[PDB]
RNA sequence: ACCCCUAUACCUUCUGCAUAAUGAAUUAACUAGAAAUAACUUUGCAAGGAGAGCCAAAGCUAAGACCCCCGAAACCAGACGA
RNA sequence: CCGAGCCUGGUGAUAGCUGGUUGUCCAAGAUAGAAUCUUAGUUCAACUUUAAAUUUGCCCACAGAACCAAAUCCCCUUGUAAAUUUAACUGUUAGUCCAAAGAGGAACAGCUCUUUGGACACUAGGAAAAAACCUUGUAGAGAGAGUAAAAAAUUUAACACCCAUAGUAGGCCUAAAAGCAGCCACCAAUUAAGAAAGCGUUCAAGCUCAACACCCACUACCUAAAAAAUCCCAAACAUAUA
RNA sequence: UCUCUUACUUUUAACCAGUGAAAUUGACCUGCCCGUGAAGAGGCGGGCAUAACACAGCAAGACGAGAAGACCCUAUGGAGCU
RNA sequence: ACCUCGGAGCAGAACCCAACCUCCGAGCAGUACAUGCUAAGACUUCACCAGUCAAAGCGAACCUCAAUUGAUCCAAUAACUUGACCAACGGAACAAGUUACCCUAGGGAUAACAGCGCAAUCCUAUUCUAGAGUCCAUAUCAACAAUAGGGUUUACGACCUCGAUGUUGGAUCAGGACAUCCCGAUGGUGCAGCCGCUAUUAAAGGUUCGUUUGUUCAACGAUUAAAGUCCUACGUGAUCUGAGUUCAGACCGGAGUAAUCCAGGUCGGUUUCUAUCUACUUUAAAUUCCUCCCUGUACGAAAGGACAAGAGAAAUAAGGCCUACUUCACAAAGCGCCUUCCCCCGUAAAUGAUAUCAUCUCAACUUAGAUACCCACACCCACCCAAGAACAGGGUU
């Protein structure tokens, strides 16, 4: 049913990402919650590094746009720069 | 009663083979997984002269890092701690 | 002599019909060495108008050409250079008629 | 093997897949269309000749009569000066229709064939026919007056 | 002889028709790229090896997120048939400091920066 | 225990061997990688080093670590054989 | 075991040739070529391996590369992490299929020769068994799960009915050539018949078609094989919602 | 000799008793058909067949045993002769 | 035949790129006499060797060409310089034939036989309708050409086998295909009958003996219903032969100076194997010819001359037995005797719709259209046997 759990947003297999393979096996029985599961560990390591480069290529692309954005203001400034330090005369 | 001559699916007579549903039905699955690549990649973000600068600083200090590796590659050092604890291997109780 | 799909071995004129000739035309192209026709301008007419309505109305999403002239799939590694021109029309010395 | 070979060369069985999906498919109609939803002025302007003209009308059936037969039957009725005339049941029947000889029209079916004049010489058609034996005298009518055989045979005596 | 392949910037100038059947705003065009490998390099030409090897798809479904810049825009059309392309969706916005390690990427393409593991 | 399912001995050779290519009945014993020039590593001393000789614009001295087995038809010398 | 006896010695003759080469575990690792009494070998290059030093290495933007097709060279970004140099050597240098561009041959070959790219000479699943086709690679345990490639479809030939006088044995040529041996023309009466489209006659004579009428209406799917040698080869099944 | 082979005797043979080899041998729990495959399958695929075990006989197969092909080619391998 | 060097195509656009692939050339000539010296930077025939371009500077002046070539040693010379068709052109200073008298190390990396791949060659079928057939394409034959199949020939490839896959014909035993030579059934005919020709179906059964030749083949003699075409490692040599062919001897003709050779002829010339495994070792329905009569009938002008039905007589094959004959003799044998039984499918017709006729019907429909054998079962020590290798079996009243 993979297609099935895709078109609910449930990725396609029950492995991946569900309360099912993410909510901890078992726990002490007096109510101490159990140490983090390797697996688990991982998958948050693997997730903080996702993450971190979404927000490395995003805000590296978005400081490229106002970088060309200020060339291209420095490019029009020293376009609209044009006046003629001295008068025209003679056939004038 | 019937050989293909020689090796079947090499040479001048091959044993003949047949499109079937179910792999006409796999390749249009690709096709269309495709065909929304092309889209996806028919719409960009930046261009050229916009992105003409944009990662070099990054670039360059990850190319620095790997320099800074490959010229500290070099040996170890050594420890008078080490070779005296090899002289551990006569420790008798008495 | 090199002769290729599409070109006319020869032509006939004069004060005559289409069935008159097509009966020895017929005869004819049977016993030459590749596949041929007897042909009127209407008929070689008929059947252009009737290859580009099928390629204008198919139903089917995907055709040679444009798979091809994509390269989708990676298929340009099983497809001759020649394929992007012929649009799985020909092959070889053969053409088929019934591809678009 | 060659890129060109006297038999069709076998090909590589993406190339064959790739033929078998790209194979063309033609147009479905929804419902189906298929289960969806000259002479005749001149003959009319001869008939308009025979029926204003020419009085007397009689209608008999077309018998096979080979041709010398014809030729003499027509010859001694033209001696005796009556027509015959052949014209066809496509372009005479409406005629009827709509001049008002309707009484004729039921008369007017298979193979006809006319026997008309401007003088009503009835006794030599009628002994022409008694001198070919499978002729009816199917009917007709005269001075504009519709007449079974038995009414010819009283006109005539 | 079997070559590089040059593709064509007819299929890939986009169209209406394209939009409305995989709905995407040609003017505020998307930032990321989610790209997958779901084929193999083998029986492959070795730049098509290279490029996945420098895109860094050598791992099967495996997501990996790209800039949407016109570089790797043509990696990606070398090796587009190897691949499958989404557009990166942030229905809550980028993650921050506080909210990095609770985050899901998700089937759908839309990294949630909050993960509880309960039912609505 | 069999019955079920899966499974084309080994070595050599070769583009490729289940190959109907080679070798092998089996057991026990015997039966096949020798070394220099340099380099590298670890010490000693250091513009010198080595217990003469030799090398030296950081070298010299010492150690470590690297090069198989069986097989012809033949050639020659001296004997022994009608 | 005399094309040159036998024995001992040189002799552990020599062999670009065959055979063999003995503990465990891990790692990197696949073939442009040039010379050669050389193509059964070797040396150099190329690839490969190890240890060092350094900085750029692959992918590539626009512009650039000649007159007489696919592509490539060059190449900043960009994505990435390799590359060059120094030191020390071994080993590979008897190659197969597939796709593509060609050449030779038969537009034969599991044929031979180049080039580009795969795979095989390393794993696993599939195409029946299976080198080379497709899917897939980085290694362990599990009596968990989602998938990849992945099962051949086709079955063909009915075609009318009825009718037919005649200007004339049109003219020329011929013994005659009469609609029908060959030529010119192709008018013309009946309601409607070609100075005749096939047959058929030495020539004639004959019988079909085109033509009147007749009438429901020309009903019109425009398609096409078979063989060999031990014994056919899964069993089967058109109809319960992808 | 053959058409066209038969009968008998001896040896051989088979059984009992005594003595007692050799070539060969990867291991074998060692079937048929069709197909496949280093291109001729007992061992692979599809099907079929199938309680176990001696003794006599046959020679179609095990590319059967023997002899590192007596023909062909190669070797900067020999030798005899002119 | 080629061996070294260059140009063009293959190799269309940076470079490179093979074939006993397609074409064209080269082994110099002419000018000059600074064609002197020297020196940054480069290119490079995929290595090396070799080769190529060149700024500036000194000194003067005010090379064309495409290849147009040869290393080291050594030799000549006072020196500068110069020496090979070393053309097998990265060159050994200088060496040919022959071997069937041969040997060794190997190779299925490489030929002969066989298999396999392919089908140029070979064979067959169909399509087309020129032509032949008095006329008439299609009774019969058939051009140009097309489509498809087969794997019997001659080739081509070099994929298994050279630590052996023994060979041509013949004997023996044959297995199979049908593309049928005969026997069976049917359609057409330029089929009156007898004979024929052609096509469909049929592989149950059969398909001779001799002379020459080693022959397969081929020619001839005599028959027969016929004397089939092929495949089976050109079936089959652990079943046989060895006439031929390609070991050692010899001769003839020829070649060569000779040794020796000839894809020429001739005489002679060793054919091993004790069977381990697979497989197998008794599955009763027979065909054909001839004779008579039908009948000198049908048919036919005559000459000629049947098919059915039926009767007899043989031959072969299979199974069996000895009464006689014969080899022989308590018995085994043939040369003798006895017995031997079903069909077979191509097509021809009737009724009748699609298509109110007709139509044999991939319409519904109608007609032509096996039995036998075996079968019970601790009497068994022993003896006998028509039963038998041993075992088993039958008899012992
Ligand atoms: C069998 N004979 C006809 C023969 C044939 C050939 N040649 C072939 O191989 C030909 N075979 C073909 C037809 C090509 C398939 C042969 O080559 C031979 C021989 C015979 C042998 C005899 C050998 C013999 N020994 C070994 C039994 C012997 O002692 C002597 C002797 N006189 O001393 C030999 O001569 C002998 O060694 C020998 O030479 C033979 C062959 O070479
Ligand atoms: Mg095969
Ligand atoms: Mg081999
Ligand atoms: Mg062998
Ligand atoms: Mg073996
Ligand atoms: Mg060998
Ligand atoms: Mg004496
Ligand atoms: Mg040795
Ligand atoms: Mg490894
Ligand atoms: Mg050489
Ligand atoms: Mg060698
Ligand atoms: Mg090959
Ligand atoms: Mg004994
Ligand atoms: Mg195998
Ligand atoms: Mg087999
Ligand atoms: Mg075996
Ligand atoms: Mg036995
Ligand atoms: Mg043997
Ligand atoms: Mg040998
Ligand atoms: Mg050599
Ligand atoms: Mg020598
Ligand atoms: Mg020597
Ligand atoms: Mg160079
Ligand atoms: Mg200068
Ligand atoms: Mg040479
Ligand atoms: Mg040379
Ligand atoms: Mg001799
Ligand atoms: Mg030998
Ligand atoms: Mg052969
Ligand atoms: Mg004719
Ligand atoms: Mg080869
Ligand atoms: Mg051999
Ligand atoms: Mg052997
Ligand atoms: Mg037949
Ligand atoms: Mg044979
Ligand atoms: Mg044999
Ligand atoms: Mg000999
Ligand atoms: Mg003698
Ligand atoms: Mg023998
Ligand atoms: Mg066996």
């Amino acid at each position: 049913g993979g297609q099935w759990r895709l078109q609910q947003g449930l990725a396609a297999n029950p492995s991946g990402y569900g309360p099912l393979t993410e909510l901890p096996d078992w726990s002490y029985a007096d109510g101490r919650p159990a140490p983090p599961m390797k697996g688990q560990l991982r998958r948050k390591a693997e997730r903080e590094t996702f993450a971190r480069r979404v927000v490395l290529l995003s805000q590296e692309m978005d400081a490229g746009l106002q970088a060309w954005q200020l060339r291209q203001q420095k490019l029009q400034e020293e376009q609209r720069k044009q006046e003629n330090a001295l008068k025209p005369k003679g056939a004038s | 009663r019937g050989r293909i001559p020689g090796r079947q699916w090499i040479g001048k007579h091959r044993r003949p083979r047949f499109v079937s549903l179910r792999a006409k039905q796999n390749m249009i699955r690709r096709l269309e997984i495709e065909a929304e690549n092309h889209y996806w990649l028919s719409m960009p973000y930046m261009t050229r002269e916009q992105e003409r600068g944009h990662a070099a600083v990054r670039r360059r200090e990850a190319f620095e890092a790997i320099k800074a590796a490959a010229t500290s590659k070099f040996p170890p050092h050594r420890f008078i701690a080490d070779q005296l604890d090899h002289l551990n291997v006569t420790k008798k109780w008495s | 002599t090199p002769v290729k799909a599409g070109r006319l071995v020869v032509e006939m004129g004069g004060r005559c019909e289409f069935e008159e000739v097509q009966g020895f035309l017929d005869q004819v192209a049977h016993k030459l060495p590749f596949a041929a026709k007897a042909v009127s301008r209407g008929t070689l007419e008929k059947m252009r108008k009737d290859q580009e309505e099928r390629e204008r109305n198919n139903q089917n999403p995907w055709t040679f050409e444009r798979i091809a002239t994509a390269n989708m799939l990676g298929i340009r590694k099983v497809l001759s250079p020649y394929d992007l021109t012929h649009k799985g029309k020909y092959w070889g010395k053969f053409y088929m008629p019934k591809r678009v | 093997s060659k890129a060109v070979t006297r038999h069709r060369r076998v090909m590589h069985f993406q190339r064959q897949k790739l033929m078998a999906v790209t194979e063309y498919i033609p147009p479905k109609p929804a419902i189906h269309p298929s289960c969806l939803p000259g002479l005749i002025r001149l003959l009319r302007r001869e008939i308009a000749a025979v029926f204003q003209d020419n009085r007397m009308i009689a209608v008999c059936q077309n018998v096979a009569l080979s041709a010398e037969d014809k030729l003499l039957m027509r010859h001694q009725l033209r001696k005796h000066k009556i027509l015959m005339k052949v014209f066809p049941n496509q372009v005479l029947k409406p005629f009827l229709e709509d001049s008002k000889y309707q009484n004729l029209l039921p008369l007017f079916v298979g193979h006809n064939m006319l026997l008309v004049s401007e003088e009503p010489k009835v006794k030599e058609m009628v002994r022409i026919l008694r001198t070919v034996p499978f002729l009816p005298l199917l009917g007709g009518c005269i001075d504009d007056t519709i007449l079974s055989r038995q009414g010819f045979i009283n006109y005539s005596k | 002889k079997f070559t590089r392949s040059r593709i064509p910037e007819k299929v890939f100038q986009a169209s209406p028709e394209d939009h409305e059947k995989y709905g995407g705003d040609p003017q505020n065009p998307h930032k990321l790229h989610i790209v997958t490998r779901i084929k193999s390099t083998r029986r492959r030409p070795y730049w098509e090896k290279d490029i996945i090897k420098m895109l860094g798809l050598e791992k099967a479904h495996t997501p990996q997120v790209h800039k949407n810049i016109p570089s790797v825009n043509a990696k990606l059309k070398v090796v587009k048939h190897l691949i499958r392309i989404k557009p990166l969706k942030l229905p809550q916005g980028l993650p921050a400091e506080e909210n990095m390690s609770n985050t899901c990427l998700k089937s759908t393409g839309e990294l949630v920066v909050q993960w509880h593991l309960k039912p609505v």
